[PDB]
C-alpha cells in the first residue's frame, strides 16, 4: 500500500479534479554539488511555486516512461530538459556529466498549493500531501544546444554486478587503505610507489607485499601466498 | 507519397529493431 | 519593452482552445481536469493595411524582434494590457498601399 | 525457492509473493475506460503446451 | 522439493487467465502494485454487477 | 452551476452519432449491440451575435467555465434540460457588433 | 419491427459499389468473382424537410431504434420492402422549419 | 498431389468464377464437448448454408495466415470469432478455453451447394467437390467483450517434447495406472496416501515401492533399486 | 503532422521486434 | 483507414527485424 493520506485519495476519485503539478529536486551532495528544484509551471503572479516554504523555479522539464515491474529488465525511465543558454552545459563538465547524483519526483494537486500561488488565497491548503519517487541518472544519451536528455535508473539496479567480491589470492592485496579491514591509523611512510616520504597528502599503499613490510601490517594482508599450487 | 514513406518505415523499423535488440540483452528479458 | 500602437482593420481573428486533460469512461462520466493553471492563451489574426511610404517601418519593427522577443499589445476595447509575439508576418505589395496579414500569439512572461 | 518476486515498489525495493490476502479495491465498467474497439476488458489464456 | 514441484504444478494448473485494462488517475494512485482486488465485470457474468 | 441564457442564432446545427459495435459478416446479418447505457451525446453548433459593449462579458463566462466545467443549457424547443461544455469558440470583431461561433458537446453529470 | 412513412423531398441520393474478387493477369484475363452471394447493398442519402412540432417526433423516433436496431422502410416507387438502418443525422434548426440530412444503409436479416 | 476431383478443377480455370464460400467445423468430442458447424455467410434466403444435408449457421469467423512450409518455425494460423452477448465466453468458462480441440476448415465453389440455397435451384449441385483441412487450437490469445481470437497449430507440431521418454528412477514408477504395465485388475485395496479402502472410486497408486508392495506387482516396479550409486 | 508519427512508427516497430524475437527464440527457426 | 495502415506498418517492421536478426548474428555483430 502506499503512503497517501486520506484526503488526496478521496480527492482524486472526484470527478472535477484540479491541475496536477510536478515538481522535480536534483540531488548531488552525494557526488559534491548543489539541490536544484524544478517546476514545468509557475503561479499565476509569473513567481516560482512555493511548497512547504521552498521554491521551484520555473525551469523546463518532462519525464516520459515511468514504468514498475517485477519481470524483465529494469525500467528506465527518461527525462528532458531544455538546454538553452549553456545551462546544463555549465554543470556538466563541472560534475562529470550529472552521473551518479539523484532525482526526487513529487507530484501534488493544485488545490493544496501555498496561499501565495493564488490571489484570492487558497484555503484548502495542506503541505503534507504528495506523491514521492526517487531514482538515479545513468547517463545523459543526447546533448546538444537545444536540449538534454537523462537516462534514469533504480537505485537497486544490479546490472554488472557479480555476487561473490573477492579474488581469494593472488601478489597483491585487495583492499583499501586505512579503511575498517586495513586497520593502520599510523604516520606516513610509503606512496603510490616504494618510495619512502613523511607527507600526508601523498600516502598511499601499492598494495604489495613491500607496503605492508614498509608499514609493519603483515597480519592482515589479503593475498595468500601460494604462487607454486598453480605450477606443481 | 509512396516511395518514400516506405524506405523511411523501413529504416525506422531497422533501427527499432536495433534498440530492442540492443536494450533486451543486460541482465534479465529473455536474452536474445 | 516595446509597445504596439499601429491600428487594425475590421475583420480581425480570436481564436481559443483552453488545454483540457479529459478522459471519457465507460458510459460517460469523463474526468476533466485544466491541465496548466494558465490554460487559455488566445491567438489573434491581425490584418493592417498601410501606404508603402511607412511600409518599411512596419518591416523594420517587425524584423528588430524577429521571433523571440515579446512586445506589449493591447486589444482594441479589450481589458487586458497582454504581451504578444508574431513569427509569420505576409505582405501584399499591390500599387500604393500594402496589407499586412500577420498572427499574434499571446504568451505568459 | 521462497516463490517471490522482487519490484522497485513506493521508492524501495520489495517482494511479493502468492499469500492468500484481502481484497482491496473492486472495479466496474463506470471505473475502466474503454478504447475505440468497445470493450474495455482484453482477457487471454495460457497455452496447451 | 516436492512441495515446490506442486506448488508449480498447481499454480501452472489454475491460475490460466490474465488481463488486462486501463484505470482513471485515482486508481492509479490508489494500487502501489501486486496487490489484490476483484474485477467484477457484467459482460462475462451476463448480469447487472 | 451557473446556466446559459443567451439567445441562439438561426442555423445552429446538431449532430449525432451513437456508437454501436460493428462486426461484419461474409453477407450481411452484422451483428449490432448498444454500446453503454447513453450512447449517443449530441454536439451542438451555436452561432451568437452581441453589441461590442456586451461581448467581454460573454468571454469571462467562457473563461471561467474553462473547458473543464459544465453548465446547464436549454436547446432551443427541445424537452431537455441537457448539461453542456464548451472548447471551441471564435469570433469577428468588425465594427459595431461581434458573432460568436462556438461547439457545444453534450456531457452526463 | 417498426416502419418508416415519413415523406422525402426530392434529390434523394443512391449509391451501389458491388463487393467483387479482382484479380489481374498479365494480358488481362483478370479473373472475377461475386465475393458474396448478396454483395451489392445500395446506400441512401435522403434528406426530410418539416416544420418544428414534429421535429421532436422525427427526433424521438429515430433515437428509439439507436444505430442498431433496423426498420422496414419502401424506397420511392421502388419495387422492394427493404430493411434498413442509419447511424448519422443531423438537423438545421430554424425559426420555421427544420431540415434532416440522414444516411440509410441497407442491410439484411 | 491434392485429392482434387476432375470436375472442379476443371471449372477452375475458366475466367468467370463462382463465389468462394467457407465453413468450419470445431470439434470437441475428443475434449468433452459438441460439434459446432459455422459459416460466415448465409444463403438468399436468410437461411443457413445446407451443405451435404447439415446445415452450417451464419456466425463472423474470419481466418487468416495459412501458411505451410517445411523449414523455420511451425505454421500458427489466427482464427478470429465475434463474442457478442457472451456466446463465446460461455463455453470457454467451461471446456477450459477451447483448448485441444479440433478444427476443421473446408472450401466450396458456390456452383455446388445444394438446390434448397437457390430460388431457381442448382442443377450443377455435387456434394463431393471441397478442399479440407484441420488444424488444433493452441491458446485463446485473447477474448473481449467483442470478439476472440484464437491460434492454431499442427496436430504433429513438436514443442517441448522430448525424445526418449524413458526415464531411470529410484522409488517412483513411470506408467499409468491398470493402463499397460501395471496387469491390475483387482479390487481396489489402496488410495493416494495409502490408506486400506475398499472404494474403486478412491483408488489411486502412490507411485511407491509400498503400493506396488500394497498390490502385489512388485514385479512390474519400474523405479530401479539402485539408490546409493552415487555415495559409492 | 510530425513526430507524433515519428513515434507512433517508432513504438510499432518495437512492438514488431519484440514478435520477432520472441517466434524466433521458439523450437523451430534460427533460435535467435 | 486505420486498421490498414497498421497492419501495413506490422508487417513491414516484420522483415526489416528479421534482416536486422540475420545480419547482427553473422561476422562480428551481437549475435542477436
Ligand atoms: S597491503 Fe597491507 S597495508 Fe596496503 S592495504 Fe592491503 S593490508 Fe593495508
Ligand atoms: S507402482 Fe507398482 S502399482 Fe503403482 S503403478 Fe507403478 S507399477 Fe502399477
Amino acid at each position: 500500500m502506499q503512503d497517501i493520506r486520506q484526503e488526496t485519495l478521496n480527492e482524486c476519485t472526484r470527478a472535477e479534479q484540479s491541475a496536477s503539478v510536478v515538481l522535480w529536486e536534483i540531488d548531488l551532495t552525494e557526488v559534491g554539488g548543489e539541490r536544484y528544484f524544478f517546476c514545468n509551471e509557475q503561479n499565476e503572479k509569473g513567481e516560482p511555486v512555493t511548497w512547504q516554504g521552498r521554491q521551484y523555479q520555473p525551469y523546463p522539464i518532462q519525464g516520459s516512461g515511468f514504468e514498475l515491474n517485477g519481470k524483465g529488465t529494469s525500467t528506465r525511465p527518461t527525462l528532458t530538459v531544455s538546454n538553452l543558454y549553456g545551462m546544463v552545459t555549465g554543470m556538466a563538465e563541472d560534475m562529470q556529466s550529472l552521473v551518479g547524483g539523484t532525482v526526487v519526483r513529487r507530484k501534488v494537486y493544485a488545490r493544496f498549493l501555498d496561499a501565495v500561488n493564488f490571489v484570492n488565497g487558497n484555503s484548502y491548503a495542506d503541505p503534507e500531501q504528495e506523491v514521492i519517487s526517487r531514482w538515479r541518472i545513468e547517463q545523459c544519451s543526447e546533448l546538444s544546444a537545444v536540449s538534454a536528455s537523462f537516462v534514469l535508473s533504480t537505485p537497486t539496479e544490479t546490472d554488472g554486478a557479480v555476487f561473490p567480491g573477492r579474488i581469494m589470492l593472488a601478489n597483491t592485496c585487495t583492499w583499501t587503505y586505512r579503511g575498517d579491514e586495513c586497520g593502520y591509523s599510523g604516520p606516513a611512510v610509503a606512496d603510490e610507489y616504494d618510495q619512502p616520504t613523511s607527507d600526508i597528502t601523498k600516502d598511499k599503499c601499492s598494495k604489495c607485499l613491500s607496503g605492508c613490510k614498509f608499514r609493519n601490517n603483515v597480519g592482515n594482508f589479503g593475498g595468500f601466498l601460494s604462487i607454486n599450487k598453480l605450477s606443481q | 507519397i509512396g516511395p518514400a514513406a516506405l524506405k523511411a518505415v523501413y529504416d525506422m523499423a531497422r533501427k527499432g529493431a536495433r534498440d530492442e535488440i540492443q536494450t533486451q540483452m543486460r541482465d534479465g528479458g529473455l536474452f536474445s | 519593452m516595446k509597445t504596439f500602437r499601429w491600428k487594425v482593420k475590421p475583420g480581425m481573428d480570436v481564436a481559443s482552445v483552453p488545454s483540457v486533460r479529459k478522459v471519457r469512461f465507460g458510459d460517460g462520466y469523463s474526468q476533466r481536469a485544466p491541465a496548466g493553471l494558465n490554460a487559455n492563451l488566445k491567438t489573434y489574426s491581425v490584418t493592417l493595411s498601410v501606404p508603402r511610404e511607412e511600409a518599411t517601418v512596419l518591416e523594420s519593427f517587425l524584423e528588430e524582434h524577429g521571433g523571440w522577443k515579446s512586445f506589449l499589445w493591447t486589444p482594441p476595447y479589450e481589458w487586458r494590457q497582454i504581451k504578444v509575439t508574431c513569427a509569420k508576418w505576409s505582405s501584399r505589395v499591390s500599387m500604393l498601399r500594402v496589407e499586412f496579414s500577420a498572427e499574434f500569439e499571446q504568451v505568459v512572461n | 525457492a521462497m516463490r517471490c518476486m522482487p519490484v522497485w515498489n513506493g521508492q524501495t525495493l520489495t517482494f511479493v509473493q502468492d499469500r492468500p490476502s484481502d481484497k482491496t479495491w473492486t472495479y466496474n465498467r463506470s471505473n475502466v475506460v474503454m478504447p475505440d474497439d468497445g470493450a474495455p476488458f482484453r482477457y487471454s489464456f495460457s497455452a496447451l503446451k | 522439493a516436492h512441495r515446490a514441484g506442486l506448488w508449480l504444478i498447481k499454480t501452472e494448473l489454475l491460475e490460466t487467465q490474465t488481463v488486462d485494462f486501463s484505470v482513471g488517475a485515482e486508481g492509479l494512485r490508489h494500487v502501489p502494485g501486486d496487490v489484490i482486488e476483484i474485477c467484477d465485470d457484467d459482460y462475462a457474468g451476463i448480469s447487472t454487477g
